[PDB]
């Protein structure tokens, strides 16, 4: 029931999806091979949403692995929990777009679109009812963005009624890892305003600073980023996967977060996040989390909501507490953060609770909010695009793949209209 | 001999129906399978020592129905009266009213019609649902008009979970609430209150339950419906029918939205600390905070007051207490409604559950009126609707179900006319 | 004793006529050859145990006529009533109206005139065609004015396959539709709806036929015409004539375009799941989606409503159901037309086919009215015509048949005046 098919693009996307899958194996009591060992019926009652009916009392993730190179392929398969995936879900290229959107979308994507559509259709038909999709990729990378755009386009033209979310990784503003990454973000967003119902923006430097300061780690790594990503993962999907006094699903969140079809970018959230010698001393209560719900420190996608205005807030909780405390806390949050909040969307806090807490924590809290802070990020991206497109630098790589000038012109015009609409809302 | 039909739509409706049937089963001694003549108002005699509820469980999502069909009361309920959906409206009135409701309304209409066929003494219909839930708004409304057109003037009672002013599961709750209220207004014979926040506050301060759960709410509904239906399920000094309930509180079809309140809500340790006398329990229940409605009734005028005493309650004490209630100026009434008092006395004491918040008591009273304070909540909801629809937000969701904004607007003006009719 | 004449033009018209004659033959027990007095309204007594249809099959292309003359019903139909063309108009109104229609209109006029000669009780004419088809537009129109000028005030009924707003076999369909509508407007006594997309949707959701075929459409027309003609072909409590149909729905000659709807369309397995009572079937049929027209009638006002019950239907139940239909506010009527209700009761149950989508039932009702929602479709067609003629596209095709653009323009303004006459 309400089956969700996972598709992962790029090396970062593949690592994120894998880490998710081990986290789901923890949450649902699944070992490294696939056998179930959970101590409660709640883990295994709704295992079919992310697993399929496997013979011998086994379960395999409903995942699709896509890449243009088998290097991360082999590392993921040979890594932990690599035997839980059938070899068929691993489909890879042999060239690699080299961080180019046009190459991965047209040149090498031409011979991978058939495979990805075949596997996603097999996953959809082999299941009872596909509630929606979830994709992970990086907009900074060129190939991963191209696979994301191609898959969202094909899903929209194939399943226009089935909603989804895309967990794209926007490149960090502070670091220019790829010279042609502004093109990648440009084209990915131009396709996202058009083929995606809602999108969460995940920015690198914000999670980097969180791991550095909030978690108090001197050696941040991709592992902690994937861990927090998997926490966001579980926080969003626990309402559908696990029983709750206030049951919710991705459709509820999409209805509660999208006021306009083009206004669908939101910035996810997780809490509490404390270290060993603070957790045993911190208050394990709701106020310690509500002071952590709204802050630029434990903040996800690097643009401060204080400068802008929140559109609406969604809060999911997992633990043992009553509901009225949450309601009064949300009311106090409005009362004190009225200036930072929007005046014409009263009671803009979406409140739901999943009964089952995650493994190892008796609360986790996932802050799903939307603010006009992403306007700054989009405007900076647009001005950067104008800056190095005025010089017409690095255009040859794209024009060699069948590109054109005014195409990029309407792309930048689309982001201009999007940022203008967001400013008008502000 | 006579019967009644209870209708449960949505998660809240299904849970409410399950709790009410739990009450009706434990009150009459029904084991989870159905064994050991007033109990025939809700159960049917077939075979040997058998009873089944006269109810239909329907929801666009099969989660709550699956939960019901996994309890120890699987044998209690017929399997065929449980209806499982596939596409939940997800707090969308239009979705559950057109997209999924229209193709599954037929079987339910159809077989509640048989439930009426074998119940020739059908007193009325009981409907339990939630405004906030898209299913509990849309499907409930459409089946309400279907009931009206397939039964004519048959009495129908509605129990709706109105979202609280500051408690809303969905932000799109004003759309569903306004749409369902405008749609079923002409046919809603009588619709009540449920304020979740008021329930939580009363449970935390009266029952002193710092950590309550929706089970408390479930019998909050269960005890209310039990007190209402005690007259039909048990004899008394002056029994009250469903028809008289709408006769007293609907002189005009526009205003048929009375609020409900119970007395008392006291735990066993506090029940040791207080025994009930008529004057104290009535004056406590008439107190605005004791009401499970988050609207102070003293803001406006009072329409009518109905007392539902159950147990060993003296009618003379009832009259004296009600009179001394009248004289005090905290209670005011409309000029053209001087005598709007109806009293229903029953000899059946209220029934307790093992492990429940309520304490087992030989007497109780049910607080039944239609205050003007409901206009405050209606005006606040209309104002929120105006604010959040002024920029036309979340409208495209209802557009994708295939209608334009017009019907939203004239529903808004219809409810505004209802509000200013006071 | 009396008779009627059915006219079939184009592929759609020929198929519709064949299906209707299949109905009339299986209802009266006619074997494919013509053997085993109300059946004389459509068949003629000559010789011994003989009947032939009173119809003319004509098309500019001989494909459909060849298909008809290859079925097992070759012996059923006279060969001489089948007319084969040579040059199909190919969705061109002017082509089939001038180039090929003018030299083959003579034999058909001429020998339908004999069909009237031996039918002294000619009640009226039945015309089946398609607006989209160039033949079914042009030839049908020209023979319509020829009927008008050769018969005067004789009643004539038209069954036209109007192309749907999003379903169009030809892109040049607005030209043919506007031209034929302007040409035959003054003489069209009564023209109905056919929406192919609405038929498909209803078949897929009501009959639950995921893969229907034009046979379903063929009896969709067949059951409609059977319900219409049951009064003429079978006695009843209050039979209705063709003249009264145009008398009730044409107080003004400009508006004579009523929509049609049937109730119910239910398969045998679903017929087990629902038996018909008057209130439920009428209120289901009045539902906009049950209408086979892709125009919501609640957008505008209602002209008049005509009921055609067939079978064991009680007139008192009819009156009660129709009244409770009136009271509800989902149904509205024009101020100057308060009493526009005519009811026709027949004792003949609707007839079934072996292997057909419809289920064999003893009772049925035909939904007959002229809603204002047809103005929406007319305005949309006029807007599409304005858009696709603004740059003057596909006009040269009609020019090669020898006229200039003027007549196109004044047909557009004539239909605009028709649209604004509402
Ligand atoms: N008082 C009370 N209300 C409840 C309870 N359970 C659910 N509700 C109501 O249900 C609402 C949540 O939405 P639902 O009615 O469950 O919606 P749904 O069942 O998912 O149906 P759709 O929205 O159409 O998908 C809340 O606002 C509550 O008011 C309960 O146990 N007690
Ligand atoms: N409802 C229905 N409509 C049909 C059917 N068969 C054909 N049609 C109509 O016929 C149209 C196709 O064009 P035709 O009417 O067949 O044109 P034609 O017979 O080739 O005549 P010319 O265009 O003049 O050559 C479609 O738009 C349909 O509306 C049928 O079985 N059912
Ligand atoms: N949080 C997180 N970010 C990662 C991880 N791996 C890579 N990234 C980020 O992703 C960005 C590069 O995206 P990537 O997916 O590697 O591009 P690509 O187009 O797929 O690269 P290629 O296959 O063409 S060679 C870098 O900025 C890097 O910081 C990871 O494991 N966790």
């Amino acid at each position: 029931m309400r089956e969700i098919v996972h598709i992962q693009a790029g090396q970062c996307g593949n690592q994120i999806g894998a880490k998710f899958w081990e986290i789901i194996s923890d949450e649902h009591g699944i070992d490294a091979t696939g056998a179930y060992h959970g101590d409660s019926d709640l883990q295994l009652e709704r295992i079919n949403v992310y697993y399929n009916e496997a013979s011998g009392g086994k379960y395999v993730p409903r995942a699709v692995l896509v890449d243009l190179e088998p290097g991360t392929m082999d590392s993921v398969r040979s890594g932990p929990f690599g035997q839980i995936f059938r070899p068929d879900n691993f489909v890879f290229g042999q060239s690699g777009a080299g961080n180019n959107w046009a190459k991965g979308h047209y040149t090498e994507g031409a011979e991978l679109v058939d495979s990805v559509l075949d596997v996603v259709r097999k996953e959809a038909e082999s299941c009872d009812c596909l509630q929606g999709f979830q994709l992970t990729h990086s907009l900074g990378g060129g190939t991963g963005s191209g696979m994301g755009t191609l898959l969202i386009s094909k899903i929209r033209e194939e399943y226009p009624d089935r909603i989804m979310n895309t967990y794209s990784v926007v490149p960090s503003p502070k670091v220019s890892d790829t010279v042609v990454e502004p093109y990648n973000a440009t084209l990915s967003v131009h396709q996202l305003v058009e083929n995606t119902d809602e999108t969460y923006c995940i920015d690198n430097e914000a999670l980097y600073d969180i791991c550095f300061r909030t978690l108090k780690l001197t050696t941040p790594t991709y592992g902690d980023l994937n861990h927090l990503v998997s926490l966001t993962m579980s926080g969003v999907t626990t309402c559908l996967r696990f029983p709750g006094q206030l049951n919710a699903d991705l459709r509820k969140l999409a209805v509660n977060m999208v006021p306009f079809p083009r206004l669908h970018f939101f910035m996810p959230g997780f809490a509490p996040l404390t270290s060993r010698g603070s957790q045993q001393y911190r208050a394990l209560t709701v106020p310690e989390l509500t002071q952590q719900m709204f802050d630029a420190k434990n903040m996800m996608a690097a643009c401060d909501p204080r400068h802008g205005r929140y559109l609406t807030v969604a809060a999911i909780f997992r633990g043992r507490m009553s509901m009225k405390e949450v309601d009064e806390q949300m009311l106090n949050i409005q009362n004190k953060n009225s200036s930072y909040f929007v005046e014409w969307i009263p009671n803009n806090v979406k409140t739901a609770v999943c009964d089952i807490p995650p493994r190892g924590l008796k609360m986790s809290a996932t802050f799903i909010g939307n603010s006009t802070a992403i306007q700054e990020l989009f405007k900076r991206i647009s001005e950067q695009f104008t800056a190095m497109f005025r010089r017409k630098a690095f255009l040859h790589w794209y024009t060699g793949e069948g590109m054109d000038e005014m195409e990029f012109t309407e792309a930048e015009s689309n982001m201009n209209d999007l940022v203008s609409e967001y400013q008008q809302y502000q | 001999m006579r019967e009644c039909i209870s209708i449960h739509v949505g998660q809240a409706g299904v849970q409410i129906g399950n709790a009410c049937w739990e009450l009706y089963c434990l009150e009459h001694g029904i084991q989870p399978d159905g064994q050991m003549d007033s109990f025939n108002t809700f159960f049917s005699e077939t075979g040997a020592g058998k009873h089944v509820p006269r109810a239909v469980f329907v929801d666009l999502e099969p989660t709550v129905v699956d939960e019901v069909r996994t309890g120890t009361y699987r044998q209690l309920f017929h399997p065929e009266q449980l209806i499982t959906g596939k596409e939940d409206a997800a707090n969308n009135y239009a979705r559950g009213h057109y997209t999924i409701g229209k193709e599954i309304v037929d079987l339910v209409l159809d077989r509640i019609r048989k439930l009426a066929d074998q119940c020739t003494g059908l007193q009325g219909f009981l409907i339990f649902h939630s405004f906030g839930g898209g299913t509990g708004s849309g499907f409930t409304s459409l089946l309400m008009e279907r009931l009206s057109v397939d039964y004519g003037k048959k009495s129908k009672l509605e129990f709706a979970i109105y979202p609280a002013p500051q408690v809303s599961t969905a932000v799109v709750e004003p759309y569903n609430s306004i749409l369902t209220t405008h749609t079923t207004l002409e046919h809603s014979d009588c619709a009540f209150m449920v304020d979740n926040e008021a329930i939580y506050d009363i449970c935390r301060r009266n029952l002193d339950i710092e950590r309550p759960t929706y089970t408390n709410l479930n019998r909050l509904i269960g005890q209310i419906v039990s007190s209402i239906t005690a007259s039909l399920r048990f004899d008394g000094a002056l029994n009250v029918d469903l028809t008289e309930f709408q006769t007293n509180l609907v002189p005009y079809p526009r205003i048929h939205f009375p609020l409900v309140t119970y007395a008392p809500v006291i735990s066993a340790e506090k029940a040791y600390h207080e025994q009930l006398s008529v004057a104290e329990i009535t004056n406590a229940c008439f107190e605005p905070a004791n009401q499970m409605v988050k609207c102070d009734p003293r803001h406006g005028k009072y329409m009518a007051c109905c007392m539902l005493y159950r147990g060993d309650v003296v009618p003379k004490d009832v009259n004296a207490a009600i009179a001394t209630i009248k004289t005090k100026r905290t209670i005011q009434f409309v000029d053209w409604c001087p005598t709007g008092f109806k009293v229903g006395i029953n000899y059946q004491p209220p029934t307790v559950v093992p492990g429940g918040d309520l304490a087992k008591v030989q007497r109780a009273v049910c607080m039944l009126s239609n205050t003007t304070a409901i206009a405050e909540a209606w005006a606040r909801l209309d104002h929120k609707f105006d604010l959040m629809y002024a920029k036309r937000a979340f409208v495209h969701w209802y557009v994708g179900e295939g209608m334009e904004e017009g019907e939203f607007s004239e529903a808004r003006e219809d409810l505004a006319a209802l509000e200013k009719d006071y």
